[PDB]
């Protein structure tokens, strides 16, 4: 009663198309749906925590001194920081940030840089930390980045120092195939003058750098993250 | 956005390849070989084998599914020649709570309940297998046994169990040779997760047990140089 | 008029025969011949190859596209005799910037989210890949390297990457001989140009760089005698 | 449920057939559409500019002379320009007017012939340019094309001279299969007078001829468009 045609794509399976299929236990309640805390409905409010930066991965095997940034006395104008801003590889791979655009494509969108003083009360000191933008080299000293967008939100009676990270589009997206290249974006820290220790301090203290994502950001197409490239079928 | 991109349900809701096997039929008994992969399969379903080795799934504490197994069977004796002469195979979700098959000829593939389908070999099945799930969620990262009591198994935790697919041949008559490769593509609809959890550091060494694998190499990555850059 | 013949729309939106090619599957290894054009095959789609040797969307300067690849796929070992026993060809739409399969059987046919389709050989399947482009348009004709700093490549200009397709077969048992014709379509739809350009004297020497070829014949007609005609 | 029938031409692949397909990529935003210059709806816009015609291609070699129809004194009721209205073929082939109209098919519409004086303001020249339709012998010389519609427009006073070519329906298009016949239109040049040159000259002056489509211009049909009988399958 119902003429119809062909179409070419006959018998297709794609893998990754939606259509409702027919059930297997067509009439079956469930166990019920209860309401659980931190309900989650995108991967924007994963990636809204600023988790931490390993910056002192520089020892051979992996401790917690990992994310201890080291402050000493009587030296200026010489460097703390320094990193490439390309997350997804180097220091910002092993965050949450990391694995996050480790899993996606092309991305978009400003980031919350957090930095916290781990010291004593009375303790001072001024660091200087400079953003610059991709496609910019990055500062040779403490000069050179106060003539950048210099920040210095001082040690002494701030701990806390937050400075937002805007983002700036490059060929209309970012690069996120494995390359070296250095337009990435830039930030690094100078001491603008030396730490003041306190009395028979005799040691060191740290800093702790957060990285997150503020609301801007976009994550576009998504990819295979062989990341080991995987093959591991064992069942049990 | 509210586009179905990066949200939970385009997340974790592709399709991938879980569960490669390869069976035949012969006869009743004939040449002995009768019992490790040859004349059926049962699987005990389990995302624990190639979701990217327990990965997105593992980001998330507190999982709910409703899955669709599209069964891809192909025929690996040259299909193209033969060996494909009305090779019907069935398939079988044997429910979590039910007994499983052990044998070709045996009574669990015809019994009740037990929703079973036959199709063409080099042919499709979907199916939807709704959340059967004891906890209100699939506990995927948990912690405690099943009982201070007579205690069921250990903390692998197969409490929360799935289902337990199950693949045979219905044919007959030893003279030749055929192989059958099946491969089921698990597929989440409707996911709703809860409690994000921070991601491992090593590829996994356990099922269930949250391992972290002894002997390890570095997974974080050296300064190149020093915390001077560039 | 308003009738879709000489807009651009109906102008380009034709579907043409692109990368003809020609697989197979053998064994493991087998036999010495793998790498080639046999069990698998990689193409990097580019419409550079056989739009009449690039000469309509040449025509313009800025396009933007909706591709839909009709992959035909063929058995030229004799399908009419055997050589098709449920022969599945697997397809597979890799994305720019993802990871390219170099194996038959490698991690990257079944891996996250990489669009991959299965059909008999003999049939078809369509397609609809979205405008997958760096730049707002499809920079065809396009002045500048990638950067003066690392630089990626060349001015070739593979930045605006649309894809790369792969192909190969699931399937076992040297014993004999098959062979798989595999033949792409593409048509673009939703076709949307943008500043005309003046076309090419010769077919061209190069793909990307827009080089005239030496040693050139008259690309022009001399008069059949004088200014005076007839 | 629902009953259905077969029909006759199932499994058919139909190279030429708009039908709607299922999307590899079934959730992803593109690149989005911004506004550039220049859009271009339809290729009769790309026919509308003169461009160009090459008339004294009757050197071997191609250079820049090939658009110079060239200008001499003391030459009166004799040859300046000739051609077969014959797009497609002869002079008119490389033109963007030249491949547009080897691309499609069977074609109408008015044309707009344009020419234009390249040489010194005090010099004075008449011309006498004639058409004749197509189905009638051209003219022998400039008496003979003065009985035809000729056109003047002369040099001394004015440079650009433009006249439209009225189409006229032969067998309700044109022929676009290659032959020789001469039924296609014709338009010729003649001197009317000889060319008066400033003094001292001593050399040669030019026109410069170009031709495009009306907006009454058609193409009805497409075709393959060999031009070289073209197969190369060359992939990098």
């Amino acid at each position: 009663g119902l003429p119809t045609t062909t179409l070419p794509g006959s018998g297709q399976f794609l893998t990754t198309d939606d259509r409702q299929s027919p059930s297997a236990l067509p009439n079956y309640e469930p166990t019920p749906r209860i309401h659980i805390p931190g309900k989650v409905h995108n991967l924007l409010e994963i990636i809204q925590v600023d988790t931490l930066i390993p910056m002192n991965n520089t020892h051979t095997k992996d401790e917690v001194n990992s994310y201890l940034i080291p402050l000493n006395a009587n030296r200026q104008n010489e460097q703390v920081f320094g990193t490439n801003l390309f997350i997804g590889d180097g220091v910002f791979k092993t965050t949450l940030l990391g694995e996050i655009v480790q899993y996606y494509t092309h991305w978009s969108g400003s980031l919350r840089f957090s930095l916290m003083y781990t010291g004593p009360a009375l303790s001072s000191a001024k660091l200087i930390l400079a953003y610059t933008p991709p496609g910019a080299r990055g500062p040779q000293d403490r000069r050179e980045a106060m003539l950048g967008t210099h920040v210095v939100w001082d040690i002494g009676l701030q701990s806390t120092i937050v400075m937002t990270i805007p983002w700036t589009s490059g060929v209309q997206f970012r690069y996120t195939d494995p390359d070296t290249y250095t337009s990435a974006g830039f930030l690094s820290c100078w001491y603008q003058t030396s730490l003041i220790l306190p009395p028979e301090t005799t040691g060191q203290v740290y800093l702790l750098s957060f990285i997150s994502a503020c609301p801007d950001f976009k994550l576009r197409l998504m990819k295979d993250t062989q990341t080991i490239s995987q093959t591991v079928a064992l069942t049990e | 956005f509210n586009g179905s991109e990066t949200d939970v349900e385009c997340f974790l809701g592709r399709a991938a390849c879980v569960h490669v096997t390869e069976i035949q039929n012969k006869d009743a008994t004939g040449i002995d070989n009768h019992r490790e992969a040859k004349l059926f399969n049962d699987w005990k379903i389990n995302l624990s084998s190639l979701v990217q080795l327990r990965k997105k799934l593992e980001l998330f504490t507190y999982v709910r599914f409703d899955s669709e197994y599209t069964i891809l069977a192909t025929a690996s004796q040259p299909d193209s020649a033969n060996y494909s002469s009305n090779l019907v195979v069935q398939a079988m979700y044997v429910p979590p709570g039910a007994p499983n098959p052990k044998e070709w000829d045996d009574y669990t593939w015809q019994s009740a309940s037990n929703p079973s389908v036959f199709f063409k070999v080099g042919d499709t099945s979907r199916f939807s297998v709704p959340y059967v799930g004891l906890a209100s969620a699939y506990n995927c990262f948990y912690d405690g046994y099943s009982h201070d009591d007579a205690e069921t198994q250990y903390g692998i935790t197969v409490l929360n169990h799935m289902g337990s697919m199950a693949f045979r041949i219905v044919n007959e008559h030893d003279e030749h040779k055929t192989l059958v490769k099946i491969r089921v593509y698990h597929r989440a609809k409707h996911v709703e997760a809860w409690i994000p959890r921070a991601p491992r550091a090593l590829p996994y060494t356990s099922i269930g047990r949250t391992n972290y694998p002894k002997n390890t190499e570095p997974v974080i990555k050296k300064r190149k140089g020093d915390i001077k850059s560039y």
